[PDB]
């Protein structure tokens, strides 16, 4: 009753802390280092620090593993137990069996896995033996914490883009869309494109780079163009041309402006022009530009529109309750919650707005994006904390004529 | 009134100030060792008291590295503080300065012991970092590097708030200087080394001070016992090769380059952890602000030339600035346009770190400064952590006395209503 323990296991971040404080106690990487020692014991190493210090040690026995798959679900449960025990014993400094526990599961189109729920119940009750235990749906908690019963949640994380429409507080499962192109993808592309400029055990090193200079490059150098990048190249080229023609940088062509990034490991300047920065994030919207599995329909825009129309068509399985598909559209598009760390790149929200408006003209677009960066990165955990402090209100069940009718049939 | 009991418990001492003044306001009146003697009864129940019974009672140090390792010992220590108060100089408000490492459990237990046992009506639990913050008005973003004996705390503060998830500590401090000096002087004993570390001639040299003269920094110092120049039964220290210092046994000892060595490891580690810590601040501008306001405190930091060296290391490691080779290339290439005899006279000049436009980057910090202290500190000791913490605590005190309309502390009423969990309704 006094406080809950709140834990969110993301594909990148793990956020933990008591429900009675707004700021989390811990934010650690979901990845961890497993170290087979010369002492004879297997040691687990959690935390951006500690993991970085260890990666610095360059011990051969060190291997970095992931705790959460690209689906947002835990795939390594012994390691998850180890992390939870780390958070409980050394950080929160409380016995698991003392307080309740609130965790996060991502929104899924199909009926929830009772396998991983059995895994959660086995972890929480059998091993750590927590007295009470609750699971919340991340984008749903996010919507509830903002008081939006109807919400269109675009969450751009490291795993990909997770799109979750919500109408009247229910998740609308069959309209849930997950993308393959997130912040990890960007990590890889940054490494690839910047590789030539750098060139002229391993896993801990790959990690280390992803958590240091790559991260800084993403948070500083990456930007999203307000519209299609090629069209914008054309536009800025022609506009640049026509304004000097009335007969050392150019103010009418922003795409050729030099931007400088200090690459610390080699202590050398990496110079790119604004176009080349735009390209990285542009891959999220036009994935076809990198390779082919990737249909243009795998881009953020088509996926968003797809989710919207899917939610629209799906809401009629309820018989529509009005006297409506276009109306649910308007409803989703008027409550758009943009969240996720990757969504903090400079031009994301405006580009998402553009992409939604060109595919839904004659609609009113209203988007909400938390301007507090730390908050946008941990929004789901914050929502979970909100739900954790809710009262245990015993709300009257609704009751359908069919709910009474099937019982009336089971009597006979 | 103001009769406020301010208690600031640390690993090795505890500062206590009884009552507030606001005219002829005072430094901590009482400084007592953080320790309590403990005996065991017939059934294993513990009896805590101030002084050892003859030779037989177990000395307990409740606080290690700022953490409370024994909560019961600590609470009893508080009780003995109130005893030790009323015995010299009856319901007084308690303002307890807390450490970041103290758990919610610890804090709740402290609250319950303060109310149900000590029976005082008003409790305030004030984070040290926030007290230190409030001491310096209108300082919103900063980073406290606090170097203790066995550990160093790194406490970033953004928008007047302690960032709990970024706050960390490293198991290095003043003692590590002793360790590395011991590695450099394996023949000396620990007391002579300690005396060297506390001697006037013990100082960290600037790269200016190193390059000018003497020795050559990159080994073992000497494989020879401490040189005793004298015993009983004026020019820059940097410039002399050998220098003198006095022992606690009354020995005049000569010493070489070792008086300039011992802090490199500590400051390097510190600089690393600081680097990662501030690197993980989410908002770029807040991080920039934090980098512009660095607070270096702790006893160890009073060593001559230490703060300047830590700042220097922070710049060396973390400052975002054009590589000297690139900048020189651009300078030479730019100077190519000058007539060969102007180029000629420009070659052996002291460079103006000029001519052509500096390269601007998309990262921070491009500026790393120690936070400048305000005018009203004088004076002892070195305007340290204790001083600013007590100043801030005093500011808070005044702030809550002059605002009767608001209750921003734990009251006996509210404790009776919500229990120890009443603590969390009043947070800084």
């Amino acid at each position: 009753n006094r406080k809950c323990v709140v834990i969110h296991n993301g594909s990148h971040r793990t956020v933990a802390g008591f429900s009675n404080v707004e700021l989390p106690q811990c934010i650690i990487p979901s990845s961890y280092i497993k170290r087979t020692d010369e002492g004879g014991e297997a040691e687990f190493i959690f935390g951006t620090y500690n993991m970085i210090d260890a990666a610095a040690e360059k011990r051969n026995g060190d291997e970095v593993y992931t705790l959460v798959d690209s689906q947002g679900l835990p795939y390594n449960w012994d390691a998850l137990e180890m992390q939870w025990r780390y958070l409980y014993d050394t950080q929160l400094k409380v016995s698991p069996e003392e307080l309740p526990l609130v965790i996060t599961m991502p929104a899924t189109n199909g009926k929830p896995d009772m396998a991983i729920l059995e895994r959660y119940y086995e972890l929480a009750f059998d091993k750590l033996n927590v007295p009470v235990f609750q699971i919340v749906i991340e984008p749903l908690a996010i919507a509830l914490s903002m008081g939006k019963s109807s919400a269109f949640v675009i969450d751009i994380g490291a795993s990909g883009c997770n799109v979750t429409p919500i109408i009247d507080g229910i998740v609308v499962k069959n309209a849930v869309v997950r993308s393959k192109f997130g912040g990890d993808f960007l990590d890889f592309q940054v490494h690839e494109r910047l590789a030539p400029l750098i060139k002229e055990k391993r896993s801990t090193d790959v990690w280390y780079e992803a958590s240091t200079w790559i991260q800084q490059f993403k948070s500083t150098m990456l930007q999203v163009s307000e519209k299609d990048l090629f069209e914008l190249e054309r536009y800025y080229k022609e506009q640049a041309d026509i304004y000097a023609k009335q007969q050392t940088g150019s103010p009418n062509n922003p795409l050729v402006q030099k931007k400088n990034f200090l690459f610390k490991p080699l202590n050398k300047t990496l110079t790119l022009d604004l176009k080349e920065c735009y390209q990285f994030a542009e891959y999220l919207f036009k994935p076809q530009l990198i390779s082919d599995k990737f249909s243009p329909e795998d881009g953020l825009g088509p996926l968003m529109a797809k989710s919207v129309k899917k939610a629209g068509a799906s809401i009629n399985s309820m018989k529509a309750n009005t006297s409506s598909p276009e109306q649910v559209y308007s409803l989703l598009l008027t409550n758009v919650i943009i969240t996720g760390s990757t969504s903090l790149i400079e031009g994301m929200e405006q580009r998402i707005i553009k992409e939604l408006s060109i595919r839904f003209p004659q609609y009113k677009l209203t988007t909400f994006a938390n301007q507090v960066m730390m908050d946008r990165k941990i929004q789901g955990w914050l929502g979970a904390l909100t739900m954790a402090n809710l009262p245990s209100w015993s709300l009257g069940k609704w009751y359908s004529k069919e709910d009474y009718e099937t019982l009336k049939r089971d009597r006979k | 009134q103001d009769s406020i009991l301010i208690i600031y418990p640390r690993s090795q001492t505890t500062l206590v100030q009884f009552g507030l003044n606001e005219e002829t306001f005072t430094v901590p009146e009482l400084e007592i060792p953080t320790q309590i003697y403990r005996t065991t009864r017939q059934d294993g129940s513990y009896t805590y008291h101030s002084t050892n019974k003859d030779n037989k009672a177990e000395l307990i140090k409740p606080i290690q590295n700022g953490e409370i390792i024994d909560i019961s010992a600590f609470t009893q220590f508080l009780r003995l503080i109130f005893v030790s108060i009323l015995s010299d100089r009856s319901n007084i408000p308690l303002l307890l300065i807390t450490h970041h490492s103290w758990s919610q459990s610890d804090l709740e237990i402290i609250t319950q012991y303060v109310f149900e046992s000590l029976e005082i009506n008003n409790l305030i639990q004030l984070p040290a970092s926030l007290a230190a913050t409030y001491s310096m008005i209108s300082l919103q973003n900063c980073c406290i590097i606090d170097v203790g004996t066995h550990h160093t705390d790194i406490i970033p503060i953004v928008d007047y708030a302690q960032l709990d998830h970024l706050v960390s500590s490293i198991p290095m401090g003043g003692q590590s200087i002793n360790d590395s000096l011991k590695k450099l002087l394996p023949q000396w004993d620990d007391d002579q080394i300690e005396s060297l570390k506390k001697s006037p001639i013990f100082e960290v040299l600037s790269d200016d001070a190193k390059k000018l003269s003497s020795f050559d920094f990159g080994d073992e110092g000497t494989l020879n016992v401490a040189e005793i120049i004298t015993s009983g039964r004026n020019v820059k220290n940097s410039d002399l090769e050998f220098n003198t210092f006095w022992d606690e046994k009354g020995n005049e000892i000569k010493v070489g380059k070792q008086r300039f060595q011992g802090c490199n490891n500590l400051i390097k580690n510190i600089s690393n952890r600081v680097g990662l810590t501030l690197d993980n601040i989410d908002d770029i501008n807040k991080a920039k602000a934090v980098w512009e306001n660095i607070i270096i405190v702790g006893g160890t930091t009073s060593i001559s030339g230490f703060k300047e060296a830590l700042l220097g290391q922070l710049l060396k490691d973390h400052l975002i600035i054009e590589p000297e080779e690139e900048k020189s290339k651009r300078e030479e290439e730019a100077k190519s346009v000058l007539p060969a005899a102007t180029k000629k006279k420009s070659k052996f000049m002291t460079n103006s770190t000029a001519f052509v436009p500096t390269i601007e980057y998309v990262q921070c910090p491009t500026v790393i400064k120690l936070a400048k202290y305000p005018d009203y500190f004088p004076e002892w000791k070195k305007s340290g952590y204790s001083e600013i913490i007590f100043l801030g605590a005093q500011i808070v005190s005044k702030q809550i006395f002059t605002h009767p309309k608001d209750t921003f502390y734990i009251t006996r009423e509210k404790y009776n209503m919500k229990g120890p969990a009443a603590l969390w309704d009043v947070q800084f």
